[PDB]
């Protein structure tokens, strides 16, 4: 659109008990 | 200062002369505490550049009081970067307002601290260690 949520259960568990960028690259011949 | 500061610093070619006047303005013994807070509160909304940091250094040499939301905005802008006066700024906050600093602020610090284009890298790392 520059060229035109979270897990319920894993959250529920938490509620019931009481930064850098990654990178990747390659190089190929012309 | 609501008349003076904003336009002078929004202006381009804002030379060192003018920064030194504003530095002496914030060094005013007569600049009373609530005045210092409103000075800061007004500085916050602006596009921050080298001159903004140079001023703010002298401004917070007073050890002036910050609300948590305001310190939040401070550290937010402060996260974003090679500048050496900006190094002074980050150092001064880390040293003094460690009373105010938390872990995520310390993390955003670490992110902005990573650069070697910085000077006083070591000192900052030691301060950052000491925060932890």
């Amino acid at each position: 659109p520059g060229l035109a949520t979270r897990d319920p259960v894993a959250t529920f568990l938490e509620t019931c008990r009481e930064l850098p960028p990654s990178v990747a690259s390659i190089k190929v011949s012309a | 200062c609501s008349a003076l500061l904003d336009p002078v610093l929004q202006a381009p070619g804002t030379g060192p002369a003018q920064t030194e006047l504003l530095c002496c303005l914030v060094k005013m013994e007569s600049l009373e505490p609530d005045a210092q807070v409103l000075m800061l509160g007004q500085i916050l909304e602006l596009p921050w550049k080298e001159e903004t940091f140079l001023v703010l250094q002298s401004l917070l040499e007073r050890q002036v009081e910050m609300t948590p939301e305001k310190f939040s905005v401070l550290m937010e802008k402060l996260c974003k970067t090679t500048s050496m006066a900006y190094a002074k700024l980050m150092l001064t906050v880390m040293t003094k307002y460690q009373a105010n600093i938390t872990e995520t602020q310390r993390l955003g610090l670490a992110m902005a601290l990573e650069p070697n284009t910085t000077f006083l890298r070591k000192s900052l790392k030691a301060a950052l260690k000491h925060l932890g």
